[PDB]
């Protein structure tokens, strides 16, 4: 897992790869990655598969029933302290999950990050996963808070790519998603073979 | 531990810092993240550790200060009240299901009177804590890995009657030790000071 | 071990019509030094004095429930505790919890106000009860102390001279531990007075 | 207190099931005069291969169960098939309680005609076969039992299964260590379960290559 | 399980349930106590229903510690909940300080329990008063507990039928100054005027709290006493 | 004494156009020995439409499918007769690996039906829930051999020729044939007969086939 | 009447009023005419009839297990308590054992679960009646608890209001049900319903449900579709 | 008073506290229910105290899921609770099946929590009266679309034109003719104003009452606004 | 007035009223007989069937609560299955804990104490019931007879119901020391079918059952050819 995204002038980026090693065997290939709590915010998923998917289905419960009590949307700030303050009651309990949460609220972007241990982090840029010290240093690299929608996309889609190509537990098919105002749309979904003759043909 | 906490106190102020270090256990994940949590508008505290433990404490002291103003008509407490409600979190937290909280930590606060009748502390609060429950009122404290080099360094250069100048010298000299000794790269400090105005963010001293 | 994670050393001497009671005044995590500036005494009235030793997290906590249990006291009877009553009764309180004990040791000492009878008392971290005629003494100098008080104690002793020998006990055994010493404070009582001592030591 | 091998197998009519009348504890032979074969009701029996106090216990819960609810209730008593299963249920409910019955078992039943024959395990496994062998009768007993019912498919009579029973007998106190000579033989057919009296197998020591000479390490 | 209260307020102002308790707590037999420099006596009279009730076996001075006693006027059965309450809340006070009780502090605890059930749910009050008297470390006491809870420190009083005209026989007797022997003297003489027949060892019952202890008095202490009077 | 042993066999699943075809060996063995060969608690029958397909510890698999049982007969019981279908079945699959999450299940799971469109989908799990729709899946202690084969043959991946057509029930079924008796010569915990289900939307046929008995 | 108030209060002639009072909620509901035959039990519920075009649906006939059914009479609201714990103790018994539970062990499993409700104070009776409908290895059954606590083994009954007519009914044709087929017998369960019905209506398959269980045969519900063939063609005579 | 119990049946088998608390619908607002092969629409009078209270603060007609709406009648403090239960229920169900609740399925998690009542707690704190609200739910699922009604009995119908509250009785006679089985929704739009015109005692206003609809084909809670009601009332 | 609305409640002159209430409904029920016959132990019960499509066995009065012991009751039928379902739990605690059968007058000591202790509190209602132990333990036979108040007693014979005090007359005319059961199911039926009057209800039958050494000292039910026909 190597799951990244970065806040900057024009919303959110979410990447991702797509694949599940229990070990030296690959269970799959084809594992979403952002769960889509809904239909403004985003979760992602490293670690364990099942206590990703299982928290993550809470936290798309309780963000449901917020907006059938207030009437309302929920926050970002809202939705990962829901999810903190669930991890944080089991940090003894031998959880391995770690979780960015992103959104457009009222108050514009934020892109926060939960361990599993009941941490909550707020920056524009992060980088998860085991593979994640590949995808820093060609991202640290080209980042800058004035990006285009285009070359942003470019950037994501370029620094999963070469932690998937040097980590074995990273790979599969890059995902792309982008955080506007109106919501989320997915941008792209390729193949990181096929991704690997666009960038050095 | 890996992130340090220098507080000394002075005749008319006292200076905190914290660096704003957050790792993943060799990665940095920020530089600039605030460890020194406004309690009251004379009270601060600046906890060291994980980032687990460390919100979720200053959460929980922070939000029964304001409901202890709630419940008693905005009347703010001394600074002995809230360090000793502090530590009652720690020591009925090491023999407790849920486990010990791994914060260190260094309460400070400035002591005002509340009225014509108060007759009690005028001058400035520092408390020395621990994650065990720890308590104790020194004139400067310290912690993280960089805390022996600069407790000896203010057994050299620390003085009661520094003012607000040449004690922003000296916590320039205790930012540049941890930087010059310690392997672990602290870069941004967050220096702030608690007067009889209030808190303030120093902009200076990084 | 976690007895000695604080340090520090409390003993305290029987005389003719006094006792007196020592404290060394440093704290520490195990090798460093925290604070150059704190007793381990307790004063709860004129007549009892008790100093704890160990773990200073459970030096605190107990003597914040002593004191709630101590004031307690004196709201429902009306009258100061006694040395016999109050020894008994943080006895007591280390052997409610005794499979999850305090990492205390109290060294108790007491007086009547009115008889003139020394009271000593020093119970273990499970409340182990032991009232010597002559001496007692807790802390990771304990094993120096022994030494210190048996070679140089007589049973009719005046109170300047008590004072005497408690302190060249409390500091000739704190030179040997490297986990107590910087000074000490000390406190002689009598039936008449209270007097409260800090001596010069070694800031080593 | 243990129980050693229990071997069992269906012919055409009944089942057949066997089990030695020794009760060891480690290596000390105790008990060589205790029954093993325990029948449950009227149509079926159990035996078991492991500690005898859990047994004890359980074919003591097993057998109140098919009586209070006949007694009670104006109803038709238990099929061997039904209380194989409390059997089962029962056991996997004390391994979850971190307790268990640390024994195999062997269940025999026949009620009008429908042959019933399986087995249990201490973790809660079942299976049903036409050949059931626990303990050490599993790998020496179990083979044997395989090869005759499978030599002819349409069945096996009584007569020529009580001859394999007794080559499965005679190999497991052969091979055994914690065995003795006694067996008894309980059949359940169409008339209901029947166990026999305690009988011992003839058994052969009188190999030439067995004498003093061949066999010494001089 | 009936959780609701059986004692209320009246449209008057008054728990009308204790009212009716004292009336109850009144109607027993006579029980007194006096102090005195010395010491504390209190007085009892076993009142035998016949001739056939084994005055020996019957008592109504009760001892509840090595220096505590009580004497009682009232419904008998209610007082064991109370006397029983009171010998385990003083060894209690042992196993804590190591120190026998002071008399205050035991009266204190058994009004809370006096007091427990005028408040709880489904109790009625208790019929019966006590007599609580014995030393502590600030000398000799005599209190008297009632069934509301109100419990006072006497000097020299008197609880049961009959008991205003010999309360009012103990004020021209009692002398500030009088010692120990003096007080036997005239609290078995303040049983005698209000008493039917003619008093024996086997039909009243003192105890007289000495110096450290209780002490009831045996049929031949007593004896000595009656013969003198 | 320890509660877990695995128990052995494999099960696998090849999901087509409008039927899925199930399989799983019918063998069952313990510690060193054989337990059975004519074991049928492999594969579980939920609705007409949705079968469960499990293997590993043969104790905790009986108490799975009964549990999952019941939960369908609610599920009937309180939606007007409703039967439900493979989506929430397999959700339903999901949650209770998770629900025992420190004591779980030594069972590894396979939900296994059609869609409300007709189509086939297997979805697969770990011994904690781990889900996810896919046209096909392999388990149990003969994985590792067939899941890489049918890899090679389903997706036509590194192949470069064109698409064949789409296969229909009896070229699946030929086709998983070869896969078991491959499986039975290489893997001995693996193999003396295995039963195939072909769950059509026209009910269900059952057919057996003869593995190597050793 | 100052002894009918409170459950556990006896009258000073021996009732109880308040199982009494709850006897009458039975006689209030619809009618429900139960039939059992030679290896069949046939249950003929009347649901009510639409007015004029609006068709109110409530559930009364429900299934308990594959060989278990009953239709309830009375407060509906206590006749899905029964059903829970009717459904949940036949689960029970088919995890244990897996078999069905017999009719003869769970008709005095209803009479205790009645019992406990009619002695403790602040509990009141199930204001329903049932009738079980099941087969087992000892052959059909048909039951019909009260909420006394009683259950009584009938051949034929029919409790509802008005459902005195339709039991005057079957105590015609009650001796000739061991010899009836399955068609015969759906025949007398709904010429016996039919008697209880108003002065100007006659049954349908809008009104009238109609449960079956056999030897061969599960507890099958046949409401508006299946139930055409054994309601287009039927007619009341006299 | 307490002279009776609160489970004491009456001598003609009808429970105290339950038939009381029928009568407490009919001194509430009245509530529409229209069940038509494109939807259902659920009409319902506000019935405001005063003119000086903003009209979006006491919504009748409250939502279960994106599928599902609930329209109360009776009190309406007891009304929040059952809505406040039935949407945990229905989030609940989607956490486990991956699937919308169906409608009826609904209705019954709501009426299991309208019949625990009693005096005698023990081991349960049981309510200490019936709810005094009778609940109209209406939705589509698989089945397409729905009306329920659960009421203080604890008794749930499935309906196709159902009116609860004070104007109930008089809209039964007009449920009678002027409804078949195939409307349209715009056709069972304009039903339920013209009913809900004649039950109510003032003028009806776009802002005086509500009306929300639950499409089939869209499958989604569709609430109005006062610009949208006003379109019905001019047809 | 409120002198008679619970249990707890003793009168002016020290009666129960409630307990008193509820002899008064085993008063108005069915007729019950028993005889013991010096080898065991013979009880029959008549059976007011209410219509005349009643499944013969239903509403049987008596229930097996051991092998060798069964109680029958007379009374309100589902208020004695609670008196039987109590007595089966206590005869399998002796069978499971003491590892041996119950003793006839220890079953019925533990019946009366169940009786007894609904009599006692405000919350219960006293049993309309009198409960007929029947056993036949390693104390010989017994026959037992558990009245509403929690009162029980050794008999010989014993009519309950309606006409108790007729069938009464009908049992001293026999010897119960010469009696055998194999006569005794004929003379105690034809006891019921004259103390009993078939211009009340038309629907009457018998029900019989014994436990004696003929029967292996089990507690069972008849074969329906030994009861006389009317
Ligand atoms: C703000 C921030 N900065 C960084 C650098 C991170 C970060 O890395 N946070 C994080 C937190 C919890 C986790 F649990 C994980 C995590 N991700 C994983 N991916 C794959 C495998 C794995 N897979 C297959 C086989 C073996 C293994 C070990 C294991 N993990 N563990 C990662 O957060
Ligand atoms: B990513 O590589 O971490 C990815 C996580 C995503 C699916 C939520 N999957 C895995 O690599 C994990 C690794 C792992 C981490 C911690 C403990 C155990 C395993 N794999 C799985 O969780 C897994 C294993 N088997 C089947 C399915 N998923």
């Amino acid at each position: 897992t190597t799951t990244l995204a970065f806040r900057f002038n024009g919303g959110i980026i979410v990447a991702v790869d797509s694949r599940a090693s229990t070990g030296q065997y690959i269970a799959s290939q084809t594992v979403m990655k952002v769960l889509e709590i809904n239909d403004y915010l985003l979760g992602t998923l490293a670690g364990g598969a099942a206590d990703c998917q299982y928290w993550e289905r809470v936290l798309g419960m309780e963000c449901r029933l917020w907006e059938l009590r207030n009437g309302s949307r929920i926050t970002v700030a809202a939705a990962s302290k829901i999810l903190a303050n669930i991890t944080y009651a089991y940090r003894n309990h031998g959880l391995s999950m770690g979780t960015m949460v992103a959104g457009w609220d009222q108050f514009g972007p934020s892109l926060y990050y939960v361990d599993d241990k009941g941490s909550r982090v707020k920056q524009d840029l992060f980088s998860v996963g085991s593979g994640s010290i590949y995808a820093y240093g060609v991202l640290d690299t080209g980042y800058r808070k004035d990006l285009s929608v285009e070359d942003a996309c470019d950037l994501a889609r370029r620094s999963i790519f070469h932690a998937t190509y040097r980590d074995g537990a990273s790979g599969g098919i890059v995902t792309v998603y982008h955080v506007h105002e109106k919501g989320w749309t997915k941008i792209s979904r390729d193949d990181q073979t096929k991704l690997y003759h666009r960038y050095f043909p | 531990m890996a992130e340090t906490a220098i507080a000394f106190r002075c005749k008319d102020y006292v200076m905190v810092a914290a660096a704003g270090l957050n790792a993943f256990y060799y990665i940095k994940i920020t530089d600039a993240e605030d460890k020194i949590t406004q309690l009251d508008t004379h009270q601060l505290v600046a906890c060291t550790g994980e980032n687990g433990p460390r919100v979720n404490f200053t959460e929980y002291i922070k939000c029964n200060l304001a409901l202890n103003r709630m419940r008693q008509h905005g009347r703010h407490s001394s600074c002995e009240s809230t360090a000793n409600f502090m530590r009652n979190c720690l020591a009925s937290a090491i023999r407790s299901r849920e486990g010990a909280y791994q914060v260190n930590c260094l309460f400070a606060g400035y002591d005002t009177p509340v009225s014509e009748d108060d007759d009690g502390v005028v001058g400035p609060q520092l408390f020395y804590m621990d994650y065990l429950g720890t308590l104790q009122a020194v004139p400067y404290g310290c912690h993280g890995y960089g805390a022996c080099f600069v407790t000896a360094l203010l057994d050299r250069l620390w003085r009661p009657d520094l003012s607000q100048q040449e004690g922003l010298e000296l916590m320039q000299k205790c930012c540049d030790e941890v930087k010059r000794r310690v392997i672990i790269s602290n870069s941004y400090f967050f220096v702030k000071a608690v007067t009889k105005n209030g808190v303030e963010v120093i902009t200076a001293v990084h | 071990s976690i007895m000695a994670y604080s340090g520090g050393s409390v003993m305290a001497m029987a005389g003719k019509e006094c006792f007196v009671i020592i404290s060394d005044n440093r704290l520490g995590e195990q090798l460093k030094t925290i604070s150059t500036e704190v007793p381990k005494l307790h004063v709860v009235n004129d007549s009892i004095v008790y100093g704890l030793t160990g773990l200073r997290t459970d030096q605190q906590t107990f003597a914040n429930k002593v004191q709630f249990r101590t004031e307690m006291y004196k709201l429902r009877e009306e009258r100061d505790i006694t040395g016999k009553a109050f020894a008994a009764m943080i006895t007591s309180m280390l052997y409610e919890a005794r499979f999850g004990p305090w990492f205390v040791e109290p060294v108790i000492g007491s007086i009547d106000k009115s008889t003139g009878e020394v009271y000593l008392c020093a119970t273990d971290l499970i409340g182990a009860p032991c009232e010597p005629e002559d001496y007692v003494c807790a802390g990771t100098a304990a094993e120096s102390l022994h030494g210190m008080c048996e070679a140089l104690w007589r049973p009719g002793m005046s109170p300047e001279e008590l004072f005497e020998i408690a302190a060249q006990a409390m500091l000739s055994a704190c030179d040997r531990d490297s986990l107590s010493g910087y000074g000490a404070v000390a406190m002689i009582v009598t039936k008449d007075k209270v007097t409260t001592r800090l001596i010069k030591g070694r800031k080593d | 207190a243990s129980g050693g091998s229990v071997i069992a197998i269906k012919y055409k009519g009944g089942v057949l099931m066997a089990a030695d009348t020794l009760l060891s504890y480690g290596s000390l032979a105790k008990w060589p005069n205790i029954p093993r074969i325990r029948l449950l009701g009227s149509h079926s029996a159990v035996c078991a291969t492991g500690s005898y106090a859990d047994f004890q216990m359980m074919a003591k819960q097993v057998e109140d169960n098919i009586e209070r609810q006949k007694m009670y209730h104006n109803v038709d008593e238990l099929s061997p098939s039904e209380v194989f299963s409390y059997l089962h249920r029962s056991i996997y409910q004390k391994r979850c309680d971190f307790d268990p019955c640390l024994c195999q078992m062997v269940f025999i039943g026949v009620r009008d005609g429908e042959t019933f024959l399986a087995g249990v395990d201490d973790v809660g496994t079942r299976w049903e076969d036409d050949c059931i062998a626990t303990g050490y009768g599993a790998y020496i007993a179990l083979p044997l039992l395989r090869q005759a019912l499978e030599k002819n498919p349409d069945g096996l009579s009584r007569g020529e299964a009580m001859r394999i029973l007794t080559d499965c007998l005679r190999v497991l106190f052969y091979r055994e260590c914690r065995a003795i000579n006694k067996f008894q033989v309980a059949d359940a057919a169409s008339d209901g379960v029947r166990i026999s009296e305690p009988f011992d197998v003839e058994t052969h020591w009188e190999y030439e290559g067995y004498c003093f000479e061949k066999t010494a390490i001089i | 399980e009936a959780f609701y209260g059986l004692t209320t307020f009246s449209p008057s102002g008054k728990l009308i349930q204790i009212e009716y308790a004292t009336t109850a707590a009144g109607k027993g037999t006579t029980a007194l106590g006096v102090k005195a420099t010395d010491g504390v006596v209190i007085a009892a009279k076993k009142k035998a229903p016949s001739t056939l009730v084994d005055a020996s076996s019957i008592q109504k001075v009760f001892v509840l510690d090595e220096h505590v006693g009580c004497t009682y006027s009232g419904m008998g059965p209610d007082c064991r909940v109370l006397i029983d309450s009171a010998r385990k809340n003083c060894q209690q006070y042992k196993l804590m300080y190591n120190e026998p009780i002071p008399i205050s502090q035991l009266v204190r605890k058994i009004s809370a329990i006096y007091q427990e059930f005028t408040q709880s749910g489904g109790v009625r009050p208790f019929g019966c008063s006590l007599l609580v008297a014995g030393v502590d470390a600030n000398g000799y006491h005599l209190y008297q507990v009632d069934p509301s809870g109100t419990f006072w420190a006497w000097k020299a009083t008197a609880i049961g039928t009959g008991s205003p005209d010999a309360k009012a026989f103990l004020e021209k007797r009692y002398t500030v100054d009088m010692e120990l022997e003096d007080a036997v003297h005239t609290a078995l003489l303040t049983l005698k005027e209000g008493f039917d027949g003619q008093m024996t060892s086997e039909n009243t019952q003192v105890g007289r709290v000495v110096e450290n202890r209780f002490e009831i008095l045996s049929v031949d202490q007593l004896r000595d006493y009656l013969d003198q009077i | 004494w320890s509660p877990y042993q695995d128990n052995g066999g494999t099960t696998a699943a090849i999901a087509g156009k409008d039927f899925v075809i199930l399989a799983g060996d019918t063998r069952l063995n313990g510690d060193f020995c054989l337990h059975s060969r004519h074991d049928q608690s492999k594969i579980f029958q939920l609705t007409p439409y949705t079968y469960m397909a499990s293997n590993g510890m043969q104790a905790d698999r009986l108490q799975l499918q009964q549990m999952l049982k019941y939960r369908v007969k609610w599920y009937k019981y309180n939606n007007g007769g409703k039967v439900p279908s493979t989506k929430a079945i397999a959700q339903l699959m999901s949650t209770m690996l998770y629900h025992r999450r420190f004591f779980p299940y030594y069972t590894f799971n396979m939900v296994v039906g059609l869609d409300e469109e007709g189509h086939g989908v297997c979805y697969s799990y770990d011994a904690v829930g781990s889900t996810e729709p896919f046209l096909y899946g392999t388990r149990g202690s003969a994985a590792s051999f067939v899941e890489p084969l049918l890899d090679c043959l389903i997706n036509r991946q590194h192949m470069t020729s064109q698409a064949p057509p789409e296969m229909t029930k009896e070229e699946t079924l030929a086709m998983l044939k070869n896969a078991f008796t491959g499986a039975a010569e290489r893997d001995i915990y693996t193999g003396d007969s295995v039963s195939f289900f072909i769950i059509t939307k026209d009910g269900v046929q059952q057919e057996s086939f003869e593995l190597r008995k050793d | 009447n100052e002894y009918d108030s409170d459950i556990t209060t006896w009258s000073p002639t021996g009732r109880l009023f308040q199982i009494e009072y709850a006897n009458e909620a039975v006689n209030n509901g619809s009618a429900t005419v139960g039939v059992k035959g030679k290896n069949f039990v046939v249950l003929a519920a009347l649901k009510r009839s639409p007015v004029a075009e609006l068709s109110s649906y409530q559930e009364k006939v429900f299934e308990i297990d594959e060989h278990v059914g009953m239709s309830i009479s009375g407060l509906v609201a206590d006749g899905r308590v029964l059903a829970r714990y009717l459904r949940t103790e036949c689960m029970n018994y088919r995890y244990m054992y897996s078999n069905g539970m017999p009719m003869n062990q769970m008709a005095d499993m209803i009479g205790e679960k009645h019992q406990r409700h009619i002695q403790c104070s602040g509990k009141r009776p199930f204001g329903v009646g049932l009738l079980l409908a099941g087969y087992d290895r000892q052959g059909p059954h048909l039951y019909q608890t009260v909420p006394s606590g009683d259950v009584y083994d009938y051949k034929a009954t029919a409790m509802g209001v008005r459902s005195q007519a339709s039991r005057t009914y079957l105590e015609r044709h009650f001796e000739h049900f061991s010899d009836c087929t399955l068609d015969e017998l759906v025949t007398h369960a709904l010429k016996a319903l039919a008697s209880a019905t108003s002065e100007g209506i006659e049954l349908n398959v809008k009104n009238t449900t109609i449960a079956i269980v056999g030897k061969d045969t599960p507890f099958t519900i046949f409401e508006e579709e299946s139930a055409r063939k054994y309601l287009d063609g039927f007619k009341m005579r006299p | 008073e307490y002279d009776r119990g609160v489970n004491t049946f009456s001598p003609e088998g009808r429970i105290f506290q339950i038939e009381y608390a029928v009568e407490a619908i009919k001194l509430g607002s009245t509530s529409l229910g229209i069940r038509t092969p494109e939807g259902v629409v659920l009409a319902a009078e506000k019935r405001v105290p005063s003119t000086l209270v903003v009209p979006s603060s006491m919504s009748k007609i409250m939502e279960v899921d994106s599928h599902i709406a609930a329209v109360m009648s009776g009190m309406v403090a007891d009304a929040r609770i059952l809505v406040e239960h039935a949407r945990v229920e229905s989030q609940n169900h989607r956490f486990t099946y991956n699937e919308p609740m169906s409608v009826e399925s609904c209705t019954l998690a709501t009426c299991d929590l309208s019949i625990q009542f009693g005096e005698s707690g023990g081991r349960r704190k049981l309510m200490s009266r019936p709810f005094g609200v009778s609940l109209l739910i209406a939705g589509v699922d698989e089945k397409g679309p729905q009306l329920w009604q659960t009421d203080p009995s604890g008794t749930h119908t499935r309906y196709d034109a159902q009116a609860i509250g004070g104007g109930a009785e008089a809209a039964q006679s007009v449920f009678t003719e002027r409804y078949h089985r195939n409307m349209t929704l715009e056709e069972g739009e304009t039903l339920a104003v013209d009913i809900l015109k004649q039950v109510m005692e003032d003028q009806l206003s776009p802002e005086n009452i509500e009306v929300a609809v639950v499409r089939a084909d869209d499958g989604k809670l569709h609430m109005y606004t006062p610009t949208e009601i006003k379109a019905i009332m001019s047809r | 007035s409120g002198h008679d609305q619970s249990t707890d409640v003793f009168s002016a002159e020290g009666r129960v009223f409630q307990v008193e209430y509820a002899g008064k409904a085993v008063d108005n029920s069915s007729t019950a007989v028993a005889a013991c016959c010096k080898d065991g132990v013979v009880v029959a019960v008549e059976k007011v069937h209410t219509s005349r499509m009643l499944e013969k066995g239903s509403n049987n009065r008596i229930h097996a609560v051991d092998r060798q012991a069964g109680i029958c009751i007379c009374g309100l039928l589902p208020d004695g299955r609670a008196i039987v379902s109590r007595a089966r739990q206590e005869a399998e605690n002796s069978r499971d804990i003491f590892a041996t059968p119950i003793r006839g007058s220890v079953l019925a000591n533990r019946v009366g104490e169940f009786m007894h202790a609904y009599t006692t509190h405000f919350a219960y209602r006293p049993f309309g019931c009198s409960a007929i132990i029947a056993s036949y333990a390693d104390d010989g036979p017994q026959l037992f007879v558990s009245d509403p108040s929690g009162t029980v007693a050794g008999y010989y014979g014993v009519a309950l119901g309606k006409a108790k005090t007729v069938a009464k007359s009908e049992l001293e005319k026999l010897d119960f020391s010469s009696l055998t059961c194999d006569e005794a199911v004929g003379k105690l039926a034809s006891i019921l079918h004259e103390v009993h009057d078939k211009q009340k209800d038309k629907l009457y039958e018998v029900e019989v059952a014994w436990v004696c050494d003929k029967s292996d000292r089990k507690f069972v039910h008849v074969p329906a050819d030994m009861v006389p026909a009317e």
